[PDB]
């Protein structure tokens, strides 16, 4: 909406094309993580994680 | 001549609706005809297709249309197109120009000989008449790819309606109008020709059903001049064009019940190859019609002088319009025949190394052996899916279904047009406590409370000239909002 | 598809004030009919009426 652009051009963030679309959990029951099991891929590099 | 047994047959039917059982009893009611058999079906497809060829070349203006069509392809001075390969190309009992100046040369030489020699002493003297012959034993050996020639046939067609049409119109206004039997109309309608004698005549006979004639004249003889109009136009008697459209008639009629009999004695062949082309791809009727179509499209490309049987010729014509059937849809979306022949391909090949090698058929030897980037092998397989049903049941009790678990998200939340209302009042009032031409401005801008937004140019023809000002004032309003005291209500509103 | 069971020349359009074209955002342009694809540029939920 041109509201949301007047606020963009007054305030001034720039806001790119990056999504905020990250695993949460829905009315999150609390805990404790047990183990993190990642499944790597035959043509992407694994990149650091496992 | 086998009603006797289909009689006795649906005695019995406690009525079928199921079109399979229907189709294959009344398609047997043709026995299949032995292998020397179809040499005189071919034989009348020949003296049809001959007959209807002595039909078109006995029409003089044939000539006339194709050096027209002709004068019109070589009128601009360099073409090679696809328009020329639909031209004759001559069979006997690749195409450069200088054959053709060599072929047609004497046939434009032919053709104004016999055109100054029309008026010579008679319409049809029989000295012209053996040029007419000549002409048209000059036409017949050079024959067209059917293509321009059922052009030709559609022209002299739409030409035939046209006169055909004209006379009905003729005649159906004198059968409302003055009601007159054939007798006195069928003899007069093939005698003159011409003029108005005849007209003439009829009202010399007294005949007292006919006073009503007097005030339908003005357009009796109105429709007769365009009769004069074609007769002006064209040079030729009715009743060589009734001749020649009644042979041509006889012509299509004996190949179309040779196509017939064809059909009704090679069902069974089409439904003998249509029952192992049967892969669950699609129900099988529409099959059997494309088979049904490919049988007619063989049919009508049939020859005679190659000796061999009409069946391996027609597999590969029926074979091609399962296939292209087949790849037509083949889904609920719509994939083109290059993309199922090569998913075809991957998956013989994937299934021929999962054979040689027993493991799962990893992309990478595929991409290897068939040269393809491995990019492309993973958007093949990607793409290739088979949609879900909307039903698909889950559970064992009927309450378990579609309908649930997916959700549309174009309806958006109300907690987010609840924040817009509050932020159009919220700016509304942000504008209403600033001077009034600044909310002007910062409405007409930007298009709040507008259609459209308008730019400066616009802006500066509609306010005031100067353009800089009002960069001006927008830059003293934006030093104006930067202020928290004004903006406290606002800075929650920045995080959406 | 253009003549199809799921157009967005008859059939409804898909998104409010957008085109089957991909060349008629920018919401300056009001109530125009487009020349390639037909799509008038109506609101949403229009798509099930019609």
């Amino acid at each position: 909406t041109p509201e949301e652009k007047l606020l963009r051009a007054i305030f001034g963030e720039k806001a790119s094309d990056v999504k905020d679309s990250s695993l949460r959990v829905p009315n999150g029951v609390s805990g404790t993580v047990i183990d993190v099991q990642v499944f790597t891929r035959d043509g992407v590099e694994k990149d650091k994680r496992a | 001549a086998a009603a006797q047994v289909l009689s006795s047959v649906e005695s019995e039917i406690g009525r079928t609706t199921d079109p399979v059982r229907m189709y294959m009893r009344e398609m047997g009611t043709v026995e299949l005809l032995t292998r020397e058999g179809e040499i005189d079906i071919a034989k009348r497809i020949e003296d049809g297709i001959n007959q209807v060829q002595c039909s078109v070349a006995e029409y003089p203006e044939a000539i006339t249309y194709l050096l027209e069509q002709y004068d019109r392809v070589e009128a601009e001075e360099a073409r090679l197109s696809d328009l020329i390969t639909g031209f004759v190309d001559p069979n006997a009992e690749s195409i450069d120009p200088e054959l053709a100046r060599e072929k047609f040369a004497e046939l434009r030489a032919q053709y104004v000989v016999t055109r100054d020699t029309i008026k010579a002493k008679g319409r049809s003297h029989a000295t012209a008449q053996e040029e007419i012959l000549k002409l048209s034993e000059v036409f017949k050996q050079f024959r067209l790819v059917p293509k321009q020639f059922d052009y030709l046939v559609n022209s002299m067609r739409v030409m035939m309606d046209r006169v055909r049409t004209q006379e009905r119109l003729i005649m159906k206004l004198c059968v409302e109008q003055c009601k007159m039997p054939k007798k006195n109309f069928i003899t007069l309608f093939t005698g003159n020709e011409t003029s108005d004698t005849w007209f003439n005549a009829a009202i010399a006979m007294n005949k007292p059903w006919s006073e009503k004639l007097h005030d339908v004249s003005e357009e009796v003889h109105r429709a007769l001049q365009k009769l004069q109009q074609i007769e002006e136009e064209t040079g030729l008697t009715i009743e060589q064009v009734k001749d020649i459209n009644r042979r041509m008639s006889i012509g299509e009629a004996k190949a179309r019940r040779a196509k017939k009999e064809m059909v009704e004695a090679n069902l069974r062949l089409v439904i003998s190859i249509a029952k192992k082309y049967t892969n669950r791809g699609l129900q099988f009727l529409d099959l059997i019609q494309e088979g049904n179509i490919g049988l007619m499209k063989a049919v009508d490309k049939f020859e005679y002088r190659r000796g061999y049987k009409f069946s391996t010729y027609a597999t590969w014509w029926i074979r091609q319009a399962i296939t292209r059937s087949i790849a037509d849809q083949a889904r609920t979306i719509r994939i083109p025949v290059h993309m199922i022949e090569t998913i075809n391909k991957l998956n013989r090949i994937s299934r021929q190394m999962l054979q040689e090698m027993g493991r799962e058929p990893t992309p990478e030897e595929l991409a290897e052996r068939m040269l393809m980037p491995e990019d492309k092998i993973r958007k093949v397989l990607k793409i290739a899916k088979e949609p879900i049903s909307m039903e698909t049941p889950i559970g064992d009790d009927e309450d378990s279904h579609l309908g649930d678990f997916i959700e549309d998200t174009t309806l958006e939340l109300p907690l987010d047009s609840a924040t817009t209302e509050s932020l159009r009042a919220a700016t509304h009032d942000v504008l209403a406590g600033l001077t009034a031409r600044e909310a002007k401005v910062l409405r007409m801008r930007f298009g709040i409370d507008m259609n459209t937004d308008y730019t400066l140019e616009e802006v500066g023809k509609q306010f005031d000239v100067t353009r800089e000002r009002i960069r001006q004032i927008e830059a003293k309003a934006l030093r104006k909002l930067r202020h928290p005291s004004r903006s406290e209500v606002l800075r929650s509103f920045l995080d959406d | 598809e253009r003549d199809g069971l799921f157009c967005a020349r008859i059939f409804g359009p898909v998104k409010d004030y957008e085109c089957l074209c991909g060349k008629y955002k920018r919401l300056k342009h009001r109530g125009v009919i487009c020349e390639k694809c037909g799509v008038e540029v109506t609101q949403t939920k229009v798509r099930r009426e019609r």
